[PDB]
């Protein structure tokens, strides 16, 4: 080769050795892949090199985690890590419809035709069916029962049935609590937070937040009920000058004058603090909590607790918009001029000691447009894929909620689009139909992987799926427990409108792209 | 035709010490081996006659126990599926506090029984799906079985007896005088509010005497000694300070300025002087008792003997604020003179050696205060270490039983009981699933035939037994092992009793942990890595 | 991992779906290579020997003796055409053809979880059908000097050159209607092949003779 | 002994369990009191222990003796503990201690 | 001892003669080789692997030549040449290497028949002169106000990239961000696309959504999250300068031996942002960028002006909102003039595009800077468009600055080697002969489009060939697509008269610099 | 993405020693070079001088 006889240490595939070592790639990819899609999956383990147990079943994931070196391999990972980011979910399928395009590809490449051709049929299938796409999709209302559902079908998938029942009210709860109307939904306003204490089914929602850090004085009060919150990120320990100045005494006397004074900038501070304390509850029912994302010198935590006062310090960057939106302060970056309307309120503030770790319940706000999300369980596997089950969730019902419109699962909408796309067939003028056809064959590989996990026959199952959708014209899907179609709409299972459209867009672009490739070089060396 | 390609796809990707093992017999007969090893390796120290285990860790820390948290701990556990189960263990530990060795061996039966039931043809959902249902029956059946409840927390006699069963598990022979002194300890704290610290009893470990000589003090007990020349006190008025007992000084640069002969002749007599003010302010206020955490000064320490005041340094943060917590004061951050109502007070403080150890004593007078310690003495270290984990598996039990006051009986009887029961629920169900529910009842025999392995019997003579008389009707007879040939007899008239939480908690924790490994379907084990290990465990 | 590995560390095992891969993956190498020597208008081989000895070669067992491979699958089919070399001597490069497009299309259906017991019942009455019409569609009739040249040019096209091809065509049909007797079988051993090493390619020839 | 793909422990662990370990153990003890019988009575006899250093110890004292041996066997470190313990506690009769625990072993 | 006497160090190796110009030629033919197959409107991508973990997927010339690494120093210069094309005019990367291979081919011929490489070099020099003057002769005007014609002009600059399927979308926003970044100041034109035209590619979403903003679009964020995320019709002020309490440059101390000199200290640091906030103030501004921290008590004076500031922003991110929206960077807020003040931008919004925020200073009126978003699969996918949309800038600025067409498919090396061999036929000299050789060797261009469209060279070559001796022929080329001969003039294929100019002197130089070339010696130190 | 494989098939199966050259440019132009340099390397010993 060329490249080897001016690089000797060269390594090169030409011609059908490129399309051959892609294609095998992106089989293996697949096959890996295919016992992850649907309920009826199968868990797999991950260990790290230092030993970390991680349970998953998500495509991404997974992707990450399998010990992989193959070029084609990192273009398919990196297709699903933009897929996964953009929209959440969809990352086994997108990995499944790559493999498989490329393989029915490869079905009539073998047979001496250009990829070229095959190239055009994609881009024609793959107009038609965004066209049908848009005719399928079911623009309903997004009440509670419908994110219920859209939740169930995502989260059903990750994790176990009753795990997935609690965390779809726990997510759809969440979800629409931060919501405004007509506004874009900041998913940050969510805070996921780890306990490793109890049951995993008791996760649950806290209407407020949770903070992973508690009061530093002892004498500090527990738990509060009434309590006046203080968003503030205020330095509130000595700080030195910033022009290297030092001190300098003649007498014993004269050090302790200068050790009293040079306390006196943050005891101002300390001071206004205790007394907007004292003007806004004379009494001591009420309660003031003071939270700093700067930190809290011992001598200052002593003085605000010798006043009923709680402090915690070094909050997270974000709690403080979190808090802002939840208990309804002002969040202050001095204490220059404050007044009581820039108190956050919160009906209840305890603190829950785990083990050597302390946490910060602040609850019973009026109206948190900003909550919490508290995942429990026995083990750190546990939280991690209750943490992914989770972000799944939470961005499937946001893509719901964005979308005015939702698209039925189960597969049906693939078989509907390969049929739409086959009637198309000969409309496209050319040999271009091969790769439409392959194209339609590549979209009904989600019923069949389907049915495979679900443990029956591919062939059968999807033949009589299709000739029900071709009798009755309805959407029809897989039953996972019978094998029999049924109407993923009356069920109620449902896909993401985005995730569909992002799969079509982002599959036939890079299975166009890996197609055209005839040449792999590693010469940079 | 001389050697067999890897196949093409994933076997060829894969990285070069990466494994991958798929489907039932390569992964998941697999995890249930490991796991049943795991489980057969701890089997020997279950029971009161449960053998101690010597292991040495990578750090040629010598343990010698039979705690089964203890030995997984100190186990280098390599299999991911044991690994979890190790897990499991740990979360019951944490949780409750003993327990642990049921777990294990709850889950290794669970796990070998999977295996047979798979081998016969059943699927891993069916097993999850039946061993869940069981479990939910066994969660509804255990309050049925509870046969008496605490009912008094207060009185040392009953709380000795209730702990006697948890503490003779560990250390078999001498039961109940570790149970009055931790009795004794617990319910010196345990005030009026029904919230126990676990963290207030405090256990100091002084060798040479044996441990019967070992006592309980209404107080703590520092393994250190006094810095100044009074080494004892009738009527402490003590008062902390978490400042070093010395004159403060500027926190941003400190430099004596001298311009004339004066200033440079009396600064030292006016520092000496300050610190002399300041310590005769201390001791005017009538507190004979300094305890600082920081570094003494000289002067200090002269001014401190010339006014006859007891000084104590202590290191820890730690043990500053459990002194503060059992005298009743309050750290003074600088060194002025404590007013009356933030001086701590104890009936007595003094220096003395126990053995050969020089230890400081805040001593009380009443059976009361905010921590207690128990001073325990013996031949060996190792012995009292694991006198040590007996007294934290006792403290544990109390908590429990503070936080929960019903008692199931033990040595076996309460799982035949729920065995014989979950039998009897599955006969009567239909489908593959009563296959799954009679193997999850009879992996409860797993308690009483290794406690009468452990004790030297044939162990299913004994099962035989615990059923018929279950069968007759009483629910309350477990294993009798002070006997030489198999004999069962009634617990709740002999005293053995397990708490409620303890095996709800077990049997909840070895269910999901059997269940989590069932789960798994493939593995893919990256290279091991020699690294200086992993930054997040420091 | 599996069973072999746990009683023989060091053994080479592929098991389910992996073997299939690995044979059909094989096969379809066999076939990748030997696809261009099929016809009259296939492409000429130069196969070095490790010795240096240059041979050109376009027959379908010659080349796959002098291929340096080494793969289990690949010598099954190796000693398959030897044996059909043997025995009709010709048909090697349409044999592994037909073994590795007969592996793809089963492939093909049993990627999509087809046992592969329900295709091996399907070949086998494919092949007892196939077998059936090849018996109804073949030429009986008496075979003069002229459909002997015509096989003689039908196999010598594909393995030399036109005007070769047709010099050996006269001398090979020659020789055996010379050393052919009337309803006896032909025995080859009476034809002498000798090479000579001085003259063109095109002056063999035939002595009716001894040399 | 099977090969047993992914093993249970760290590769290199030793494992010994039955009665063979406990009359292992009781050989261990009795080695170790050996190493300080004859330094008993009125006519006990001294001891020179040389550590790495060239440093000598001479020395009659149970204790002393069973501390300048680096003993690491676990079932005989007790005795050494339990002398140390009678030094603490006591002071005299650590040689007395190894040699009746040896003999209650024995 | 007695180690051994030479002249010359050890580890030089020096070689002479024939076998180094066959060398150097066949160094070159290898290099032409490599990317010989990406010339074309059916050019198939090749997937290179980054030295240090990445992938280029890409099919532009420069950048596999860039991506790869050679030994022989005549591999070298040719990747150099494809470098100074890239850089120069934009495009004709693969296609100048490929001239430059096919011109030393056919020198090499004359250097093995007894021929000095001073002749023919004067010969190729004398064709490159002719070349030029027949392009000049043969080119069309265009004018730039026909925004249909540049909009085809586009088109047919990115027709042979990966992008056509979206070429309608990639040729509006490539014209309109070459448009908007066109500026002139003090009488000086100025298209400077590699600062001013920024093109940003993040994930996700579909290629259909990429378009080009009327603005500015960085990634960051709020400084305090109680400032506004969108503000209608802002006023930008712009700051390279902390505002924060910084050290001076002298060696100061302080002496305290007051008592409240530490906190009057400490107060004055204090006063001296509150000052500095109270200047920026003072001009009523809505939103402050700054390339440089922003203390806490900076953010919140400015908040109590209800003020937005964006903390810590890239210099070349500030110098195009600069451009966009008007302002002007200045450092000390105390000399902050009204026309520093940047007023134009139409809206700044700062909105979640996946888990990140990013900041819009779109809509404003009359920009001179842009972002282009690019919207799409992955990485890789993303990075090959930006490598298009970079071709497709460069030829409408070169377009833009030179109005000029020539034929393209070909047409234009047809024409220009008929004329130099109708040139030729005058000559008498020996000379001829290269000139003849060089300007059929002009005819690889053609020859390799037919054989990447898989048609046959010879007689489709033939045909063209024998089309370009008549007389109204210049503009016939072939199809990349169907593979037959087309008149230009219908097709509607046109390039850049700049770009074939630089394309033929590059080639033409790079041949006469190695031709040159003998007795390479090698393995000396510095 | 720092390695090329080998192609399935008979690029894989190929001994370690071997070398497959296959199309036209691998195989006929270099046989081509390799003739034209021997006949190079001959060149200077032909006729009388
Ligand atoms: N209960 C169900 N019955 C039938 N089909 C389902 C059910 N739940 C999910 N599905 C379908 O199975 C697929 C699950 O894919 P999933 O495992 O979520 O992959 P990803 O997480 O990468 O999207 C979805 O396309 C969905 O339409
Ligand atoms: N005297 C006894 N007779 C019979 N069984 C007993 C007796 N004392 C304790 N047990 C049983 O021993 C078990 C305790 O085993 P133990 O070693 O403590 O395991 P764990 O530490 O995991 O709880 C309890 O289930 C209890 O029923
Ligand atoms: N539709 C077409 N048919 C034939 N030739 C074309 C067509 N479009 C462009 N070309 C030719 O292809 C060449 C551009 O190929 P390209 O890969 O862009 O080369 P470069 O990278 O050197 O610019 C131009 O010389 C042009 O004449
Ligand atoms: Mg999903
Ligand atoms: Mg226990
Ligand atoms: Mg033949
Ligand atoms: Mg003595
Ligand atoms: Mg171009």
């Amino acid at each position: 080769a060329a490249v080897k006889t001016l690089n000797p240490k060269a390594e090169v595939a030409r011609a059908q050795a490129a399309l051959a070592v892609n294609i095998s790639a992106a089989r293996g990819l697949q096959d890996v892949l295919r016992t992850n899609l649907g309920p009826k999956g199968t868990m797999k383990m991950l260990v790290s090199g230092a030993g970390d147990i991680k349970l998953t079943k998500d495509g991404n994931v997974l992707l990450h985690e399998m010990q992989i070196q193959h070029p084609t391999a990192s273009l398919i990972a990196k297709v699903a890590t933009a897929q996964d980011d953009i929209t959440g979910d969809g990352t086994t399928s997108n990995v499944l419809i790559i493999g498989e395009l490329l393989k029915q590809a490869d079905l009539y490449i073998s047979e001496g035709l250009h990829p070229r051709i095959i190239t055009e049929g994609f881009e024609a299938a793959k107009e038609k069916a965004l066209q049908f796409l848009e005719e399928v999709k079911v623009s309903r209302e997004m009440d509670r029962e419908t994110l219920i559902d859209v939740a169930r079908t995502s989260l059903r998938t990750k994790v176990h049935a009753e795990l997935a029942d609690v965390l779809t009210e726990a997510v759809v709860d969440s979800i629409l609590a931060i919501k405004k109307q007509d506004e874009p939904i900041d998913l940050f306003m969510i805070e996921i937070m780890e306990m490793k204490h109890k049951s995993e089914t008791d996760t649950s929602l806290i209407r407020g937040l949770v903070l992973d850090h508690g009061a530093r004085h002892p004498d500090m009060k527990k738990r509060v009920e009434d309590a006046y919150i203080l968003t503030c990120n205020v330095s509130l320990e000595y700080e030195k000058t910033e022009v290297n100045s030092g001190f300098f005494y003649k007498s014993a006397e004269e050090r302790e004058k200068l050790v009293k004074a040079e306390r006196k900038f943050i005891e101002d501070r300390v001071k206004k603090i205790i007394e907007l304390k004292r003007k806004v509850c004379g009494d001591s029912d009420k309660g003031f909590v003071v939270i700093n994302q700067k930190g809290i010198d011992p001598f200052s935590l002593d003085a605000l607790s010798k006043e009923g006062i709680v402090a915690l310090r070094r909050a997270k960057r974000r709690n403080m918009e979190r808090l802002t939106l939840a208990c309804g302060g002002v969040a202050l970056n001095s204490f220059d001029d404050l007044s009581p309307d820039c108190l956050g309120h919160a009906g209840l503030v305890y603190e829950y000691t785990l083990g050597e770790e302390k946490f910060t319940f602040i609850e019973k706000c009026n109206n948190p447009r900003s909550v919490t999300l508290l995942i429990k369980g026995p083990n750190k596997h546990t939280l991690t894929q209750i943490k992914d089950a989770v972000r799944d969730g939470l961005r499937a019902v946001k893509n719901a909620i964005d979308d005015g419109c939702v698209v039925p699962g189960a597969g049906a909408v693939e078989v509907a689009m390969a049929e739409a796309l086959i009637k198309h067939k000969p409309s496209v003028k050319g040999r271009a139909q091969l790769g439409v056809q392959a194209f339609a064959d590549a979209l009904l590989i989600i019923p069949k992987v389907l049915a495979q996990n679900s443990g029956f026959d591919l062939q059968e199952t999807l033949v009589k799926i299709q000739a029900e959708h071709s009798e009755s014209g309805q959407l029809v899907g897989v039953d996972l427990n019978t094998g029999e179609p049924m109407v993923a709409a009356e069920v109620g299972v449902w896909d993401n409108y985005c995730v569909k459209k992002q799969l079509l867009h982002s599959c036939t672009v890079i299975a166009t792209n890996i197609l055209l490739v005839d040449e792999i070089m590693r010469a940079g060396m | 035709a001389l050697h067999v390609p890897k196949a093409p796809g994933f076997a060829q990707m894969l990285k070069e010490g990466a494994k991958h093992f798929s489907g039932l017999e390569e992964a998941v007969y697999r995890n249930i081996q490991a796991c049943k090893e795991l489980a057969q390796t701890t089997r020997t120290a279950y029971g009161p006659n449960g053998m101690n285990k010597m292991v040495i860790n990578h750090l040629e820390k010598l343990f010698v126990t039979n705690d089964a948290a203890t030995i997984l701990r100190e186990l280098e556990v390599q299999h991911p599926a044991a690994k979890m189960i190790v897990m499991a263990s740990h979360m019951q530990e944490q949780e409750v506090g003993d327990g642990t060795n049921f777990v294990l061996v709850f889950a290794g039966a669970l796990l070998e029984l999977a295996e047979e039931l798979l081998r016969i043809g059943l699927s891993v959902s069916e097993v999850i799906e039946g061993y869940e249902i069981a479990c939910r029956k066994a969660h509804e059946i255990l309050p049925n079985l509870v046969c008496c409840s605490a009912k008094n927390l207060r009185d040392i006699d009953e709380v000795s007896s209730l702990l006697r069963t948890s503490i003779m598990s560990k250390q078999y022979g001498n039961e109940v005088f570790l149970a009055k002194l931790i009795a004794q300890a617990c319910v010196s704290i345990f005030p009026d509010s029904g919230h126990f610290n676990v963290d207030n009893i405090r256990v100091c470990k002084i060798l040479g005497s044996g441990i019967s000589s070992s006592s309980v003090l209404h107080g703590m007990v520092f393994k250190k000694e006094t810095e100044g020349d009074v080494t004892s006190v009738k009527d402490a008025k003590i008062a902390v300070y978490s400042c070093p007992f010395d004159g403060m000084i500027t926190e941003t640069k400190g430099t004596v300025l001298i311009k004339t002969a004066e200033e440079l002749m009396n600064f030292s007599k006016g520092e000496e002087n300050l610190m002399d003010a300041q310590v005769k302010a201390i001791a005017d206020t009538g507190a004979n008792v300094v305890v600082t955490g920081g570094k003494v000064a000289d002067m200090a320490l002269h001014y401190a003997n010339k006014y006859n005041i007891m000084l104590v340094r202590l290191n820890s943060k730690w043990d500053l604020r459990r002194l503060c917590k059992t005298v009743g004061a309050t750290a003074l951050p600088r060194l002025t003179p404590p007013v009356l109502e933030e001086m701590g007070h104890c009936d007595s403080v003094y220096l003395s050696e126990v053995g050969d150890t020089q230890v400081v004593v805040f001593k009380h007078e009443k059976e009361d205060g905010a921590i207690s310690t128990i001073v325990l003495r013996g031949s060996t270290d190792n012995l009292m270490d694991d006198i040590e984990r007996a007294v934290d598996d006792g403290v544990n039990t109390f908590k429990v039983l503070t936080r929960d006051k019903r008692l199931v009986p033990g040595g076996g009887a309460t799982e035949i009981e729920l065995a014989k029961q979950i039998t009897s629920y599955g006969e009567t169900c239909p489908g593959l699933e009563q296959y799954a529910i009679k193997k999850f009842a009879e992996a409860f025999e797993a308690i009483p035939r290794a406690l009468a392995e452990n004790s030297g019997v044939k162990a299913n003579e004994v099962i035989s037994k615990l059923y018929a008389v279950h069968q007759e009707g009483n629910k309350n007879v477990g294993l009798d092992i002070e006997a030489e040939v198999p004999a069962v007899k009634d617990m709740l008239e002999a005293g053995i009793l397990d708490t409620y939480l303890g095996k709800y908690w077990a049997i909840k924790l070895a269910t999901n942990a059997a269940v989590t490994v069932l789960r798994v379907d493939q593995i893919i084990m990256a290279k091991p890595a020699g690294g200086p290990k992993p930054p997040s465990g420091k | 991992m599996a069973a072999v590995k746990t009683l023989n560390p060091k053994a080479e095992v592929a098991r389910a779906q992996a073997a299939l891969a690995v044979n059909i993956s094989a096969a379809r190498g066999l076939q990748d290579v030997l696809r261009t020597n099929l016809g009259p208008k296939g492409t000429m081989k130069m196969l070095v020997s490790g010795a240096g000895d240059i041979k050109l070669t376009k027959d379908g067992n010659v080349l796959l003796h002098e291929m340096q491979i080494q793969h289990p699958t690949a010598s099954l089919i190796a000693k398959v055409a030897t044996a059909q070399d043997d025995i009709t001597g010709d048909g090697t490069t349409s044999n592994v053809l037909i073994i590795g497009e007969l592996l793809k299309q089963a492939d093909l259906y049993i990627s999509e979880g087809l046992h592969p017991r329900i295709i091996t019942e399907g070949f086998e009455a494919a092949k007892e059908k196939a077998l059936q019409f090849l018996e109804e569609v073949k030429v009986s009739r008496e075979m003069d000097r002229e459909t002997l040249i015509d096989v003689a040019r039908t196999s010598l096209r594909t393995k030399v050159h036109a005007e070769l091809a047709d010099v050996l065509t006269e001398a090979v049909v020659d020789s055996i209607l010379a050393i052919k007797k009337q309803d006896e079988p032909i025995d080859l051993f009476m034809i002498e092949i000798m090479e000579m090493k001085h003259k063109s390619e095109t002056d063999t020839s035939l002595i009716r003779g001894l040399v | 002994m099977m090969p047993t793909p992914v093993i249970l422990l760290k590769e290199g662990t030793d494992s010994s369990q039955g009665i063979p370990q406990l009359v292992s153990n009781i050989s261990a003890c009795q080695v170790i009191a050996e190493a300080v019988r004859t330094t008993l009575g009125p006519r006990g006899m001294d001891k020179l222990i040389v550590d790495g250093r060239g440093k000598a110890t001479i020395s009659n004292d149970g204790a002393t003796i069973l501390k300048l041996l680096d003993v690491v066997h676990p079932a005989a470190k007790t005795l050494v503990d339990i002398a140390k313990s009678q030094d603490a506690e006591v002071g005299d009769g650590t040689t007395s201690v190894t040699l009746l625990a040896a003999e209650f072993l024995k | 001892g007695h180690r051994p006497v030479l002249v010359l160090s050890q580890n030089t190796k020096r070689e002479s003669g024939r076998k180094v110009q066959s060398g150097n030629i066949n160094a070159a033919k290898t290099i032409a080789d490599i990317i010989r197959t990406c010339l074309g409107p059916k050019s198939m991508m090749k997937m290179l692997l980054d030295p240090m973990g990445g992938i280029v997927m890409t099919n532009d010339g420069n950048a596999i030549l860039r991506e790869i690494q050679v030994q022989h120093p005549a591999a070298k210069s040719m990747i150099e040449i494809s470098r100074t094309q890239d850089e120069e005019v934009g495009d004709g990367t693969t296609s100048v290497i490929i001239l430059a291979g096919e011109m030393l081919s056919v020198a090499e011929h004359f250097l093995e028949q007894q021929m000095h490489p001073t002749v023919v070099i004067s010969a190729y020099r004398k064709a490159l002169d002719d070349m030029i003057s027949t392009l000049k002769k043969i080119s069309i005007p265009v004018d730039i106000s026909d925004s249909d014609m540049m909009l085809n002009i586009i088109n047919s600059s990115i027709t042979t990239k990966a992008i056509s399927r979206w070429s309608s979308l990639a040729c509006n926003i490539a014209l309109d961000a070459v448009k908007m970044v066109q500026f002139e100041e003090n009488g000086r034109k100025e298209i400077d696309i590699k600062k001013y035209a920024r093109v940003e590619k993040i994930p996700g979403g579909i290629i259909e959504d990429s378009c080009v903003l009327r603005g500015v679009m960085i990634n960051k964020d709020v400084t305090h999250p109680r400032m506004r995320r969108y503000i209608k019709n802002p006023r930008i002020v712009l700051l390279d300068s902390s505002l924060e309490y910084k050290k001076g440059e002298s060696q100061t101390d302080i002496e305290i031996t007051r008592e409240e000199d530490f906190t009057r200290i400490l107060q004055m640091e204090e006063e001296y942002i509150q000052q500095l906030c109270e200047d920026i103030i003072q001009l009523k501004p809505d939103v402050v960028i700054t390339e440089k921290g922003i203390s806490d008590l900076a953010q919140h004076y400015l908040m109590r002006a209800n003020i937005t500031a964006i903390r810590r922003v890239r210099k070349t991110d500030n110098n195009r909102i600069a451009r966009a929206c008007g302002a002007r960077i200045v450092s000390r807020p105390e000399e902050l003039r009204e026309d520093d003040v940047g007023t134009g931008a139409g809206l700044l919004e700062i909105k979640k595009i996946g888990d990140e925020y990013f900041t819009f200073i779109t809509d404003c009126k009359d920009p001179k800077a842009c972002t282009i978003l690019l919207r799409g699969a992955s990485k890789e996918i993303l990075s090959e468009v930006e490598r298009n949309l970079q071709d497709a800038m460069q030829v409408c600025r070169n377009v833009l600055l030179d109005p000029q067409l020539v034929p393209g498919g070909g047409a234009s090396e047809m024409a220009v080697a008929h004329a130099l061999t109708e040139k030729s036929k005058a000559m008498t000299g020996v000379e001829q002969w290269p000139y003849r050789a060089v300007a059929q060797a002009l005819e690889v261009i053609p020859r390799t489009l037919i054989q990447n469209c898989g048609a046959s060279t010879i007689r489709l070559l033939t045909s063209l060939r024998a089309k370009h001796t008549q007389e109204n022929c210049e503009t016939w080329g072939v199809n990349g697509e169907t593979g037959t001969l087309v008149d230009m003039k219908e097709l509607g294929i046109w390039e850049p008269l700049a770009v074939k100019l630089q394309t033929y002197k590059t080639a033409v130089e790079t041949a006469v610099l190695l031709l040159r070339i003998d007795d390479i010696v090698s393995g000396h130190k510095k």
